[PDB]
């Protein structure tokens, strides 16, 4: 039960999910960067295709 | 006044996520986008923010002017981040296990919200159909206002065509809405757990039931949300990777075409 | 039977008596939530030694 109340498995699950939630946002930058370099590409691409 | 509403795909994506995250209850959110002109007044829709509901019950969805005042902030945020002249357009919200016409209390929230602004619209989400006989599933959404009713009455429905815009490419603004669901989620279970635990006057053996009851929630939370939500952008980064290969491969090909030319 | 007093008159008040049977709720999953997902099976193993 630990002092001055709280419990372990309380604090253990929230820094799991926190771990858990900081690779999401880690993924979720590395996907948008991804997204944004597909984005110039396809724009090169189809100018490119017009012309 | 309002004559079309136009919703680019980016945002509809997080819209049916959120909709299919949870089957037993429904769940609501906000819609951002700008007015625009042809001949015609349409709304484009560009991006939504995720709402956590209070109240819960069946068909009593309602939007706080505190959620109202988030979602201008939002607005002006994105206005100013993308230059676009961004305001808060309308609401959506999710009917598992229910027919996705609004109700007479959807359509009496539709005309409170348009006594603030006649420009707002709304958005329905029919999730988990099921149908054992055809052994078919199926999703349904619809756009919709409201009108006094033919005599001096009171509201009654009326449709507003809807279409859905191809954005090629996931938006920066919608991935980070998207992964504010398992966050919300996790912050729901926590404001339940304090105000259990602002009840000073409890059982030690009550609050171990309560931490474990805790931990189950949050090991389903993960094993149905944050885990298939992580292995989905491992899967889209895998497919982007490919297709950025091949685009390469076909940017180098035109461009071995075009430049001897000259 | 309860009895309580309210307008002079004594009315019947209702009994329940506490059993195991009140919302016990076994659950236990089966069937594994089997992910083939690298850092959300990284992060469950790293943090799994924990507890
Ligand atoms: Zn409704």
């Amino acid at each position: 039960f630990n002092e001055d109340g709280s419990l372990k498995e309380v604090h253990k699950i929230n820094e799991m999910y926190a771990a858990v939630q900081e690779e999401l946002k880690s993924i979720c930058q590395k996907v948008e960067q991804s997204e944004r370099e597909v984005e110039k590409l396809l724009m090169d691409v189809n100018q490119l295709k017009e012309v | 006044a309002v004559q079309a509403v136009h919703l680019e795909s980016d945002a509809f994506l997080v819209c049916l996520n959120h909709a299919l995250s949870t089957e037993k209850e429904e769940v609501m959110g906000l819609c951002i986008g700008e007015l625009n002109d042809d001949i015609i007044r349409i709304v484009h829709i560009h991006s939504v923010i995720i709402l956590r509901r209070s109240d819960k019950r069946k068909d009593r969805v309602e939007i706080s002017p505190e959620q109202l005042s988030a979602a201008s902030t939002e607005a002006e945020r994105l206005a100013e981040l993308t230059g676009r002249p961004m305001r808060v357009v309308g609401w959506y919200h999710s009917h598992p296990h229910i027919t996705v016409w609004p109700s007479h209390v959807d359509v009496r929230t539709q005309a409170m919200y348009q006594m603030m602004d006649q420009g707002f619209v709304g958005l329905i989400f029919s999730c988990f159909i099921e149908d054992k006989n055809t052994k078919t599933g199926r999703v349904l959404y619809t756009c919709f206002q409201s009108i006094q009713a033919q005599k001096s009455s009171e509201y009654e429905r009326i449709e507003i065509p809807i279409h859905i815009v191809p954005h090629i490419t996931i938006g920066k603004v919608c991935l980070e809405s998207a992964v504010e669901l398992p966050k919300i989620l996790c912050q729901e279970e926590q404001d339940a757990y304090r105000r259990i635990h602002s009840l000073t006057h409890l059982d030690s053996v009550t609050k171990i039931h309560n931490g474990s009851v805790f931990t189950k929630n949050l090991c389903s939370q993960m094993s149905a949300v944050s885990g298939p939500l992580l292995q989905w952008l491992e899967d889209r980064l895998e497919q982007n990777q490919q297709h950025l290969q091949e685009l390469q491969q076909e940017k180098e090909e035109l461009m071995e075409e075009l430049s001897s030319l000259e | 039977a309860l009895y309580k007093p309210q307008r002079g008159l004594f009315h019947r008040v209702p009994l329940v008596v506490t059993n195991l049977g009140m919302s016990d709720q076994l659950g236990y999953k089966t069937e594994p939530a089997s992910c083939t997902s690298t850092v959300f099976s990284r992060a469950v193993r790293t943090h799994s030694s924990q507890f």
